[PDB]
């Protein structure tokens, strides 16, 4: 019994999208990962119709995506993490109509380990490294240069690891051209399997760690480590350098959090919740996904709750550090 | 063979020790990096159904051993040939020619 | 007809038989493997469909000598006494919620049809010949190497993400030969002794007889 | 009583034909037929032990049923 | 190498060194040792192509003339994905030799 | 001398017999055919735990002290003691210094074999006993009176932060570099970070800072000794 | 030679002769070396009967090895083993048609009295393992390991490295859930010495597949106050 | 501080796996239900065994490897067999001077006849399904243990046109009290009605057996 | 003896680096605790089996990751001592 | 080649032995108090290192500047790790005097960080 398979339809799910100028022009393209499919989509302006530019079938789990540019760069490189053990960067060719792989590079076991990374995924600003790590006890950097004929360099991997450590997000910090910062959403589970009791499972606490590439020294180091008063699920870079400050938004269940490392204070916000809502009381709410507009004017962020209400957050700062957290009813 | 039939030479599994000159190994090419077993069976080997099947040779009719080759030892040598094309490969008239 | 085919929720399929005059639900055969059952589907008498919850699609038979004629201790294994062979495995990627085996166009053949919970939709058609079937195969193996999967992925270890990859050639690798560059398609098509134009059609042949 | 033993018997039946004999009653679990190595011939006696208690009441019953070449068997307890 | 037990890998994180082979060990595997159906390219970690080292043999280390890769059956079962497979100590058999050899010459 | 003179065996007490029969292994361990020297050695090997770290070491020791080893004597001894140092792991401690003094030369052999097999013995020997009681062990050490012993001493305190780690002895480092009663113990430090530099090559960078900032203040001392070898540190790092 | 870039020149011009006088008259000389008492003599024929075996197709030297293992002496019986285990690392894909030939050959192999016998056809197992990898030959594995697994008993190391390499070839052809459906009993069995053994077979399933486990571990029971279901899967929609 | 052979048996879900020893275990309660789990293979018995692995006074007389029968059609082992039979014949001197004026085409099949053996009259052999271990005893005690109702061709001996002779003893004798649910014509099994076996007529026409996606 | 104590430093060289390999005295709770922590990481990683628990409850995904990340600490119950 | 190669393995490298820092956090006897976490920046140091110099110093019989500066500097990191302090001072001092002594230096600065001032509470009075 010999069997063919084909496809009929393709997968029409969406787990990420990034956008990019990944053709190399003024347009703006979305890379869509459906799991499987790495898909090219490029939205049309005058017209609003979105167009299926390109559908590849990469054969694995694509476990997490981002866009990266190098500095003073126009072309954007794609960076995917999957199941595979390994890390790629892609560069999309227009006059070709295809993904072409630029860099492969082999860190792992293949499958979705537990320790081996390709879950997180998280590329500097600027474009002068990049981070992969698993969901617990293992990161790698990645450094990424141009040659003088301006082609794609990689380094060897550069690693952070920490035992008995889960990872819940990992972001890449805007700091302007310092070396490259990464923030963490780490929490250690060492205490809590030894206390019988079970009071340390129930009195531990997320963290959040800044891990510092020295590029003079060539090696990352863990700068920063400080606790959080409830838990965190994901981050946001603040952009920084010239425009804005750095740091980094923290969304926990009923509340968004500016931090920085520093002399600043931590900022709270309470998240506004639907008036005369028929929810469950005890039911918390969260943010699901977010996004950065980033003018050269000014820049504002669009985080969307779990029922769908989408919030504008707008930093207002008092000279270089922040003083209030501006939340604003968007849309639904 | 002559130096022309030698691409239709099978290669040994083992890379060869002088490298100089050599067929199967990773800097002349002939042993590729992954290479699937099932793909390249047939060629340089004998396929009953496919191109390179069970020959005789011309002239006492008796089995060859390569694969491709139309002429079988004693006869090639003793003619002084190629056992693939028959082209000569060496000149015969003063070489009393023993076969033991 | 008599036979109930039950889909544990771990313990895969199980083979019962029904007999009237005894009033009695006898199970007479299983499968040897733990298997997370999403659907099934019932190919012939002997023959089930199963799909699983981690994406992977098995075809299990009954072995030719199985009789239904057993009347209620020994059992092998902690299970029936008779066993169910598997096949086929597959791994579609994807959870497969709906198997259904059917002709789609007019003046087709049949084959199985799978939804998955993704979005997708695939079939599974089954070879006529040995001639069709060692021409695909060739591709296949071709094409694992002259044109791996883009995201560092083995093909062979994608598709036994959880049990081997049994009987099934993956045509989604096959027909991205008429993606290749054309030295490429030239150089694959040599060894197939064959033009790229006649690979593109057996490739477009076996799409447009079972499908669309 | 698990185990009969068995009288009267010609050597063209087997200890595998006698398994499959007293299995017709209840199953055989332990088999012996002894093969005389000297002359390479049967006297034909036989020792049986069954599963449990079971097998042995039926034995002596068992014996009225068996005929091997137009001849009965002996079985009594042991 | 798998006819010495007490040899030791370096298993550190592999970067872009690519590691060589000398004369002796031309043609072979470098975990399971074989002479056949090389697959993948065997990358080296940073401290083991350091300085004047840049470029040994990876399984004795001597003046590496090739390329060092793995098998196939070491690359289906990902025996190529441990890490570094430098040997990092020279092992009992490697220092007998050698006094042997004074002892007599 | 004691397997000399014949006695019964049941005559005298077990720790008698124990060591007359580590007596027997040895011996055919030095001078025995390839056959006899496999079995002992495999005897000695097997049955280390058993004659315990105290009984091989003091007769294990004096052989290699003997002013008339040939360098494959010597070579079988240092085998016998890397054998039998991955059988009693945690029971060599009282017996590292001890140790120590009897490999530490081979650190400066000039057969390179030797020199490697010093190594790997003395990096055995921290792993086996952790780094407080080499640290302990070494601490004297460092402020002998002979440059022998201060030569070797910072040979090996290479070797022990190649098997333990940067990290582990950076502190202790830092105590023995700073230390203003005596310049011997300065420039044994400063030599510890030289060598370490030399030893350990790219490994070193992730503590460069840590390791500079422990030899700055050796440039501007008023003993030449000291800025010369501050002066070679930095070169090496 | 006791150089060994001599013997693997020499053994690679078996296989250059055998293409011009056949592999017969080549065989038949190789198969008779295999009476030789020193090792080195019988491994390199073996090579070398691998090597034509390749060269010229398998049918053809096929039928004369595997008579040759009728012969009543131990060293041709485990000549024609050891070169079946080079035969199949050295066709690899195209090793799928002859693995119903030798199934019958090893499995009376591994029934053997001798450890060696036993020791040789695992590796035969491992190599022909990792070949039919990807094409359905899951019965004859399967089959086999039937008659691989008791081995895990055995104490001495060549033997029990051999083992262990034929199970984690088996792995990647018949999946880790019939490697984990092997262990499964033994995990927590009362003695230690069926316990370790057991436990370091799980560990190599669980280095190589630790994913795909995944799917296959059993379902534990809640006791009193800890809770073990996985009640996700058990989730129905 | 440890069960008992019998609380243990009851704590189980099921009784019938546990043995002496599993009381010996650091956790009894997951060793036997990881024993009633399906499908797993037991541990190999001769774990406990004195004697080591194969090595016992029965396989001393183990006969030699036998050739399939697709291999002993090429001819090759009475070929094979003749060559060896001479070459005890001669001496060192012959050997020795044979190796110096060798002999050309002597032992030779040739290759149709060796291609078929391989791609055209290869047989897949007799094969074990999972978990199916094998130990030492095992080739012998492979007779097993046929079942009351299901008589063998040979048992021709009775000779009796088709139901069994004993049985006109066993209605008069009564049901044997070893078997409690035994069925047989005539005491308690129809020769009430007899519509059982019209049951399996009807049912067998109602089925297609036609083989879903097989060659054709 | 020694071969025990060699065992047991080898083993635990392994557990440090792949966490979740056993010994000869894994408990049940660890052996367990392992298997509930593999689970988790690769329900995260798989696309549709995520689909599928976030369906079958009706929540969001980012909401079925936040609790199986929660669930990560103590995932089947305190330590059993 | 500047060096040899081969310099030993490291302990990641090594499976052959166990790790002994470890193996001593299982089974030395710890002070009662360590377990409670300290933050240097709250502590004022050069106050407390006269009495360590003391205490040292009388314990050792005689004064050693590098077990001195060595528990100095292991007191120079944020969060000073106590039970390898005992471990590693466990080689000089007796191992019952290094008990003692962590069992004294250590609520000593949980005082220190407790005050405001950096100063423990003895020598506030004193
Ligand atoms: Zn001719
Ligand atoms: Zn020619
Ligand atoms: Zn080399
Ligand atoms: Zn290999
Ligand atoms: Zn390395």
């Amino acid at each position: 019994m010999f069997l063919y398979n084909l496809t009929l339809q393709r997968a029409t799910g969406i787990s990420f999208a990034i956008h990019g100028n990944f053709s190399g022009t003024k347009q703006q393209e979305i890379v869509v990962s459906r799991g499987k499919i790495l898909e090219l989509l490029r939205p049309d302006p005058n017209t609003g119709k979105v167009h299926t530019l390109l559908t590849v079938e990469v054969f694995g789990v694509i476990r997490s995506l981002m866009a990266f540019r190098l500095t003073g760069g126009t072309k954007d490189y794609i960076v995917v993490g999957s199941d595979s053990g390994r890390i790629v960067i892609l560069e999309y060719q227009p006059s070709k109509n295809m993904f072409e792989k630029i860099h492969q590079e082999t860190f792992g076991k293949s499958g979705c380990r537990r320790i081996v990374p390709g879950q997180f995924l998280a590329v500097d600003p600027k474009g002068r490294a990049v981070m992969i790590s698993a969901i617990e006890k293992q990161k790698l950097v990645y450094i990424l240069n141009r040659d003088a004929a301006a082609r794609l360099t990689i380094s060897s991997p550069l690693e952070a690891h920490k035992a008995n450590t889960l990872v819940y997000h990992v972001v890449g910090v805007d700091v302007g051209f310092e070396n490259p910062m990464f923030a963490c959403l780490e929490m250690d589970y060492e205490e809590a399997d030894n206390d019988p009791t079970g009071e340390a499972a129930a009195n531990t606490q997320q963290t959040l760690t800044f891990y510092e590439l020295d590029l003079g020294l060539n090696h990352v180091v863990r700068k920063y480590s400080e606790p959080l008063e409830e838990h965190g699920n994901f981050l946001i870079t603040v952009p920084g350098g010239s425009d804005g400050p750095s740091g980094v938004l923290i969304c926990s269940e009923n509340y968004i959090t500016y931090k920085n490392f520093g002399d600043q204070p931590d900022i709270r916000c309470p998240i506004p919740r639907r008036r005369n809502d028929l929810d469950d009381p005890e039911r918390g709410m969260i943010f699901v996904c977010s996004a950065t507009h980033k003018t050269k004017s000014m820049f504002f962020f669009l985080a969307q709750t779990e029922q769908g209400d989408i919030f504008k957050i707008t930093l207002e700062t008092d000279e270089d550090m922040v003083t209030e957290i501006r939340l604003k009813y968007f849309d639904t | 063979v002559c130096e022309k039939c030698e691409k239709k030479l099978g290669t040994v599994i083992t890379p060869d020790t002088w490298k100089d000159g050599a067929r199967n190994t990773t800097e002349s090419g002939g042993r590729k990096l992954n290479e699937n077993k099932a793909l390249t069976s047939k060629k340089a080997r004998f396929d009953p159904y496919g191109k390179n099947k069970f020959s005789t040779c011309r002239i006492c009719k008796s089995s060859v051993h390569q694969p491709g080759s139309h002429y079988c030892q004693g006869c090639a040598y003793k003619k002084g040939i190629c056992a693939m094309c028959g082209k000569k490969v060496l000149d015969t008239k003063n070489y009393k020619q023993t076969s033991v | 007809g008599h036979r109930v085919i039950v889909s544990d929720v771990q313990e895969s399929f199980i083979w019962v038989r029904y007999k009237r005059n005894e009033n009695q639900l006898i199970i007479f055969a299983d499968d040897t493997y733990p298997r997370w059952v999403t659907t099934a589907s019932l190919l012939d008498y002997d023959t089930v469909a199963g799909a699983d919850k981690f994406g992977n699609i098995c075809v299990v038979r009954l072995p030719p000598n199985t009789n239904d004629e057993v009347d209620e201790d020994r059992g092998l294994l902690n299970g029936a006494s008779q066993k169910a062979e598997v096949i086929m495995n597959y791994h579609v990627g994807e959870t497969v919620l709906s198997l259904q085996k059917t002709t789609l166009i007019p003046g087709g053949s049949e084959s199985l049809v799978y939804t998955t919970l993704s979005g997708g939709i695939g079939i599974l058609v089954p070879f006529t010949s040995h001639e069709d079937h060692d021409f695909f195969q060739h591709v296949e193996m071709h094409l694992r190497s002259e044109h791996p999967p883009l995201c560092g992925r083995d093909h062979l270890s994608f598709r036994s993400y959880y049990f081997p990859v049994k009987n099934v050639i993956d045509g989604d690798l096959c027909e991205q030969f008429n993606s290749m560059e054309p030295n490429k398609q030239k150089n694959v098509s040599e060894e197939l002794d064959r033009t790229p134009p006649e690979v593109s059609k057996k490739l477009e042949d076996i799409r447009t007889r079972y499908a669309f | 009583d698990a185990t009969v033993y068995v009288g009267g018997l010609d050597e063209k039946v087997s200890e595998p034909l006698l398994w499959e004999l007293f299995l017709q009653a209840g199953p055989v679990v332990n088999t012996h037929m002894p093969k005389d190595r000297v002359t390479g011939q049967h006297q034909g006696y036989g020792f049986v032990e069954f599963l449990s208690e079971e097998d042995a009441d039926y034995a002596i019953k068992i014996m009225n049923m068996i005929k091997l070449y137009g001849k009965p068997i002996r079985v009594n307890k042991a | 190498a798998k006819h010495h037990p007490d040899l030791i890998f370096c298993r550190k994180q592999a970067g872009v060194a690519i590691g060589r082979l000398c004369e002796k060990c031309d043609g072979k595997c470098v975990i399971c040792d074989s002479y056949v159906r090389p697959c993948t390219l065997v990358r080296i970690c940073d401290e083991c192509n350091y300085g004047s080292y840049q470029g040994r043999c990876v399984i004795c280390g001597g003046p590496g003339v090739s390329d060092a890769y793995y098998c196939k059956e070491c690359t289906i079962q990902e025996k190529d994905r441990d890490g570094c497979p430098k040997i990092v100590n020279l092992g009992s058999s490697k220092t007998d030799l050698f006094y042997e050899r004074k002892k007599y010459g | 001398d004691k397997l000399l003179v014949d006695v019964d065996e049941s005559t005298l007490s077990p720790e008698e017999q124990k060591e007359r029969k580590i007596m027997k292994l040895l011996l055919k361990i030095k001078n025995g055919t390839p056959p006899m020297r496999k079995a002992a050695l495999r005897q000695i090997t097997d049955k280390a735990r058993e004659f315990g770290a105290g009984p091989l070491f003091n007769q294990i020791l004096p052989l290699l002290m003997s002013p008339t080893l040939e360098d494959q004597e010597r070579h079988l001894l240092v085998k016998v003691i890397d054998r039998i140092l991955y059988k009693l792991d945690d029971l060599v401690r009282p017996y590292v210094h001890k140790i120590l003094v009897v490999i530490e030369p081979l650190l400066i052999d000039e057969d390179y074999y030797a020199r490697v097999e010093g190594r790997e013995i003395i990096s055995n020997l921290a792993k086996a006993a952790g780094l407080a009681t080499m640290i302990s062990t070494m601490r004297p050490d460092i402020d002998n009176m002979d440059e022998y012993v201060r030569n070797t001493t910072a040979r090996a305190f290479a070797v022990v932060a190649s098997a333990l780690g940067i990290p582990s002895l950076l502190p202790f480092l830092k105590a023995v570099c700073k230390s203003k009663k005596s310049w011997q113990a300065r420039h044994t430090g400063i030599k510890i970070v030289q060598q370490i530099a030399i030893l350990m090559g790219c490994a070193i960078l992730p503590h460069l800072r840590s390791l500079v900032e422990i030899i700055e203040h050796g440039l501007v001392d008023e003993q030449q000794k000291v800025r010369t070898i501050s002066a070679l540190a930095i070169a090496a790092l | 030679a006791h150089k060994k870039a001599i013997r693997r020149a020499t053994v690679n011009t078996f296989g250059y002769i055998a293409k011009a006088i056949g592999p017969h008259d080549v065989l038949a000389t190789l198969l008779n070396n295999l009476k030789v008492q020193e090792r080195q003599n019988r491994v390199c024929t073996t090579v070398a009967i691998a090597i034509v075996a390749e060269t010229c197709s398998p049918f053809t030297v096929l039928p004369a090895l595997m008579n040759e293992y009728r012969v009543p002496e131990l060293n041709v019986q485990n000549g024609v083993l050891k070169s079946l285990s080079f035969l199949f690392e050295y066709i690899g894909e195209m090793g799928k048609d002859y693995i119903y030939a030798v199934t019958p050959l090893l499995e009376d192999a591994l029934m053997d009295r001798d450890l060696v016998h036993r020791q040789t056809a695992s590796a035969v197992v491992q190599h022909m393992s990792l070949g039919v990898y990807g094409f359905g030959c899951e019965d004859s594995l399967n089959h086999l390991l039937n008659y691989v697994w008791p081995n895990v008993f055995e104490t001495s190391p060549h033997v029990i490295q051999a083992v262990m390499g034929a199970l984690e070839g088996l792995r990647v052809a018949i999946g880790p859930c019939r490697m984990l459906q092997y262990c499964l009993q033994g995990l927590f069995h009362p003695a230690r010495k069926v316990r370790d053994v057991y436990w370091k077979i799980y560990n190599s399933i669980y280095i190589g597949s630790q994913d795909a486990l995944i799917a296959h571990y059993p379902r534990i029971y809640n006791d009193d106050k800890n809770t073990y279901i996985r009640y996700e899967l058990d989730y129905i929609l | 501080n440890r069960f008992t052979v019998a609380e243990l048996k009851q704590l189980v879900a099921r009784p019938d796996v546990v043995e002496m020893h599993d009381v010996t275990a650091q956790d009894p309660k997951l060793l036997v239900h990881l024993k009633a789990t399906r499908n797993s293979v037991p541990v190999p018995r001769h774990w406990c065994f004195k004697r080591k692995y194969l090595q016992g006074k029965r396989g001393i007389e183990k006969p030699p490897f036998e050739l399939p029968d697709f291999i002993k059609r090429t001819g090759i082992q009475e070929m094979r067999e003749a060559l060896q039979e001479k070459e005890e014949q001669k001496t060192m001197k012959s050997k020795m001077r044979e190796k110096v004026r060798p002999k050309m085409g002597k032992i030779d099949i040739d290759y149709q006849k060796l291609h078929d053996a391989f791609f055209k009259w290869q047989t897949k052999p007799k094969l074990t399904i999972h978990g199916d271990l094998y130990y030492e005893g095992k080739e012998f005690e492979t007779r097993l243990k046929k079942k009351p109702g299901d008589l063998s061709d040979e048992l021709i001996s009775l000779g009796m046109p088709v139901p069994p002779p004993w049985l006109i003893a066993m209605q008069r004798y009564g049901p044997p009290p070893s078997y409690p649910n035994l069925k047989i014509p005539g005491l308690n099994s129809p020769i009430g009605t007899n519509a059982a076996e019209f049951q399996t007529k009807t049912e067998e026409e109602e089925i297609d057996r036609t083989p879903w996606g097989e060659l054709e | 003896m020694t071969d025990r104590y060699t065992i047991h430093s080898q083993l635990e060289h392994l557990q440090s680096k792949y966490i979740g390999t056993g010994h000869a005295d894994t408990t049940k709770w660890e052996w367990l605790v392992n298997q509930h922590r593999d689970s988790y990481c690769s329900y995260m990683g798989h696309f549709d089996l995520l689909n599928y628990f976030a369906i079958a409850e009706n929540e969001s995904k980012a909401r079925v990751r936040f609790n199986l990340m929660e669930k990560m600490l103590q995932p089947c119950g305190p330590p059993a001592d | 080649m500047d060096a040899g190669f081969f310099r030993g393995t490291s302990a990641e490298q090594d499976n052959r032995f166990s790790n002994k820092q470890k193996k001593l956090l299982k089974q030395l006897k710890f002070a009662e108090c360590l377990e409670k976490k300290v933050d240097m920046s709250k502590v004022n140091l050069e106050v407390i290192k006269p009495w360590i110099t003391k205490r040292v110093t009388e314990i050792l019989g005689f004064e050693d500047d590098v077990v001195i500066e060595f528990i100095f500097n292991q007191l120079e990191v944020k969060n000073p790790d106590s039970k390898m302090m005992q471990i590693n001072l466990t080689g000089f001092l007796n191992g019952k005097n290094a008990r003692e002594f962590m069992g004294e230096l250590w609520p000593l600065l949980l005082s220190a960080q407790e005050n405001i001032a950096g100063i423990p509470s003895a020598f506030l009075e004193l």
